[PDB]
């Protein structure tokens, strides 16, 4: 099963909520394109019950791309690396 | 995002309540659903007691994924799933007739929309998604010889359909019903032919013989009498006749023909109707007219407060009274080129509209604030990606500013439903007509 | 009872209440209807209770095991709602048979049909279940009743001589030398077949039920004995399939009132046309096979007096709209009017135009709603709701004494609606001449 | 098999009507709904046989509505409770 996920936020706000929260082994990196916000999540070494768990809590915040993740790293433009919520919870939560 | 029951409503804000009893901050799928449980009588609440999740068993699954609880609570807003959520039970009813929405259908507006944080607490409680929306379902539900073929939709009963106490009023036209009669036993010009000018009234003139055959006073053979309505199908169910004849046929609009029985009331115009006299003669034979004077301007009026409980379905009427004498006298003199029952109806509607319209309308010169927000949200964007974080967060806190500024406005705005939000009197009513004259 | 049912009907069903009481009850409900059959004992549908084997003994120690007595009330009782669906039913399953008339059996096959209630557990416990039932009452009831005629008789199109040999026909008076006439343009071999000409408006189809009398008994050339009359017509995908059927079959004569569909003179297939004073104008005009094989004979508008008579004749037969027979002094104006005073038509079809307009319309002054006690109805409505809408909040005793007030109402109501019999018994069976000479100005 | 059943009568008075016998180990509550009024029955330990029976009459006086009873307990209007047949026999029965 699956361990990497590419998400899109409709505004930039959705994901500082996101980031109010707990990230936990969770390495991310957060891209802009088409004016909407994309994030992309790695998950190192997680039960698939455990990860199928934690995604679900991302997309309350987002939806899931069909996005060929390499679109991105190639034609996107980053924002933040690896620790791209953990940095946002910084700068934004009071 | 709407109005829902007070169960929904109570629950929604119920989910606020569980929002800060852990302290996070934005309120998400699983708020809303600690917000149906916790409000323990909702058919939402009730459902979940069947599934075996009281609150008890719940908030321990979602305290065990989230947890404090920074107290934070700056004003906090939904996720933007669970504002799917939302518009999703909205759907959830409008699939179902349900004219409000209620604690039910957002439980099944959760289900419908499974990706999210509660349906992970009930796919880890063991409690698969249909198994779910099913316990919902279990708690709700509905509301003949040749009739068989007839009784598709084509064609619906107006007789055995207002047997069941189902009927209202109805208002004539009483004088008109009855010329219905003379025809419609006749052995002459047998088959009457409604002719007056469009409407309403006429279709109410059939729901006539079936109120006067039913309760019951008739005469000349017509008890236990149907009066029926509205190609691959056609002459079809017409045979299910020619075998069993309680049945005359109300028709809107073709004459497949009197091959034998065939009761049938027509509707056409004063001069639709020598559309089929002049090729003749099955007119000045079987099929034969009368006509729809225009209801009684008096009667006019106490049609539409029957109707008036029913549009009271866009807010405002019910009433007033005073605010249809208006709709009703303007029309019998005042242009004046339809009917007498007809008209008023269509100006309440201008009306039935133009004030929840005018209800919802835009706030002062407030207009350039927006302009101003517009350019900071967009300030924001650029240097996000650019971060600059601070040199923005700056601009967020910004953009924010102004827009619990606007809102209390907008919200502010509701301080215009009032001045207008079922006020209703002529005052609304005749401004309508500076136009049509 | 809620209408006219034979006396087995009607005795079954007084029977119900005569158990209603013989145990106390106070409402009779399908229970008693089904005692009322098993005890009357010899309706069809008594007949049938003593098939499933359940006679009145079996019966009444099921129901009294699930009522017994027995407040003597009697405060002159009513049905139950369910019953009276029960009721209203028997009449539909037997619409549902032909048969013109209720009785035992019927109110047995409603009792089924609504199977909801105390009867049909009676039975469910009496180990009867409910087809079983319907079936018994069945197989005592059923149905009633020349090759080529097969696929003709079949489609359409109403056997005219058939409708002459049970004489279950008409006079018709006559146009008795136009009938005539008939016979010769049809005994012949070059104008073969005869068409009628005249406003249409002399009922021109009278004539016709002519022959299918005299070819029958018998009056006619053995040139045309054992032959047929029969209609329709005009002119869809049954097509030459059954015309090839008849062909086949040389003994038939046909009626039209349209197109042409002409596959004239081919086979026997030989007509009778009956066409306005032009149309056949417009055929002819087609030519020549019309003025050849199809020829003409001018069709009278009757003598006056003729008129009067095709009325009486069929007087007796518009009894069916509740007036007649009589008046004969109301006939002759029916008639007589029309002949000089508008004078657009036939002599008689007009008549009995105005005896129709006068046909329903009097029997309707009949049905008028009461004095200005339009407005009582009126009143008891403002009740219902306060009682009901009351019985909403309770605001009970409210009610009890609301609702009292209410029927107070009613019987009153009901009691001044059926005071309009009264306008029946001054209107309802009259007819004469003033009801007609009103329908006359009425149309000038 | 059920013991407990939710019933509809076209007019009021029928409900009247089956008030004037007997309830009998019932427990019963009244609803107004749609303008026709429903009544919803409560037996309490009976054999199935012994309600079977007892629900044949109810059904001489009404017809057994496919209504959801929760659809009542919420979008009702009470009327009366647990006791609903043995009140209308007090203010109504003479």
């Amino acid at each position: 099963q699956k361990l990497q996920f590419v998400l899109r936020f409709g505004d930039f706000e959705d994901v500082i909520s996101l980031s109010k929260l707990n990230v936990n082994g969770s390495k991310t990196t957060l891209y802009s394109f088409e004016n909407r916000y994309y994030l992309y999540v790695d998950f190192c070494n997680m039960t698939d019950e455990e990860v199928e768990n934690q995604l679900s809590i991302l997309l309350e915040y987002a939806t899931e791309s069909s996005i060929s993740i390499h679109r991105l790293e190639e034609y996107g433009k980053l924002i933040i690396s690896e620790h791209a919520l953990e940095t946002i919870k910084k700068h934004f939560a009071s | 995002f709407g109005r829902f029951t007070e169960r929904a409503q109570k629950v929604l804000a119920l989910a606020q309540e569980e929002a800060l009893r852990l302290g996070h901050n934005n309120i998400g799928t699983e708020h809303i659903l600690l917000g149906l449980v916790r409000e323990g009588e909702g058919i939402a609440a009730k459902a979940l007691q069947a599934l075996g999740l009281g609150s008890e068993k719940i908030q321990k699954e979602v305290e065990s994924l989230i947890g404090r609880g920074q107290e934070m609570s700056q004003t906090i807003h939904y996720t933007p799933r669970a504002k799917k959520v939302i518009e999703l039970s909205m759907d959830e009813a409008r699939k179902l007739g349900h004219s409000y929405v209620g604690t039910e259908h957002i439980l099944l507006g959760l289900i419908r929309e499974g990706e999210g944080v509660a349906a992970r607490v009930l796919n880890n409680l063991g409690v698969s998604l249909n198994k779910a929306r099913q316990q919902v379902l279990q708690l709700l539900g509905s509301n003949s010889n040749a009739n068989t073929p007839t009784l598709d939709s084509l064609a619906r009963d107006l007789t055995a359909i207002a047997k069941e106490d189902s009927l209202d009023p109805v208002i004539g036209r009483s004088k008109e019903i009855q010329r219905v009669i003379e025809v419609l036993s006749r052995r002459t010009k047998n088959n009457p032919v409604l002719i007056g000018e469009p409407g309403v009234g006429k279709t109410a003139i059939a729901e006539g013989l079936a109120q006067q055959i039913i309760n019951n006073e008739v005469p000349e053979i017509l008890r236990d009498k149907r009066v029926m309505t509205l190609e691959d199908r056609l002459k079809k169910v017409m045979d299910e006749i020619r075998q069993a004849g309680n049945i005359i046929l109300f028709i809107d609009a073709k004459p497949s023909l009197a091959r034998g029985e065939l009761q049938c009331i027509g509707a056409t115009t004063l001069d639709e109707y020598r559309k089929y006299i002049e090729k003749d003669a099955a007119l000045e034979r079987r099929f034969q007219p009368i006509q729809v004077d225009q209801p009684s301007v008096d009667e006019s009026i106490q049609i539409l407060q029957g109707l008036r409980d029913r549009y009271e379905a866009h807010h405002r009427v019910s009433i007033t009274d005073d605010a249809i004498e208006a709709a009703v006298k303007l029309s019998d003199r005042y242009i004046s080129d339809r009917f007498l029952p007809d008209k008023a109806i269509d100006l309440i509607d201008e009306a039935g509209s133009k004030v929840r319209l005018r209800s919802f309308t835009t706030p002062p010169n407030l207009k350039e604030l927006e302009q101003k927000l517009d350019e900071v949200r967009k300030e924001k964007d650029a240097a996000v990606q650019s971060q600059e974080f601070e040199k923005a967060a700056s601009l967020r806190d910004t953009e924010q500013r102004l827009r619990e500024q606007v809102e209390d406005t907008k919200k502010s705005w509701k301080e215009k439903q009032g001045q207008e939000n079922s006020e209703v009197t002529v005052d609304d009513i005749a401004m309508v007509v500076s136009s049509w004259t």
